[PDB]
């Protein structure tokens, strides 16, 4: 019989964001961050891994 | 014509201006490495069909 074996497994603690939070242009990976006041200030990140 | 932009918006009767880059594009490459597909006896058409 066929079976599919689906893991899941936890990595080290990192910071936590959407996906859809992300930009990426190749050379820089940003997020737009949303200040006290309402703001909208744009800052940059560095990016370890993502899934699902 | 990022510049021409921002000073045509200082223009006192203008109300948007906007230029429509060049290179604004996004991808995500695919860079085959021949010799490690090699290794599979997979020609770069082989890896691409994927």
């Amino acid at each position: 019989m066929n079976a599919w074996l689906q893991l899941n497994t936890a990595s080290e603690p990192m910071l936590l964001i959407p996906s859809q939070a992300l930009i990426d242009t190749g050379s820089e990976q940003r997020v737009i961050t949303v200040d006290a006041d309402g703001r909208f200030v744009p800052k940059r990140v560095a990016v370890f891994q993502a899934s699902q | 014509a990022e510049q021409i932009e921002e000073v045509a918006r200082t223009v006192p009767g203008v109300a948007s201006a906007l230029a429509e880059r060049l290179e604004g594009g996004r991808y995500i490459n695919v860079e085959i490495n021949r010799e490690k597909a090699a290794r599979y006896g997979m020609t770069v058409a082989d890896v691409q069909l994927f």
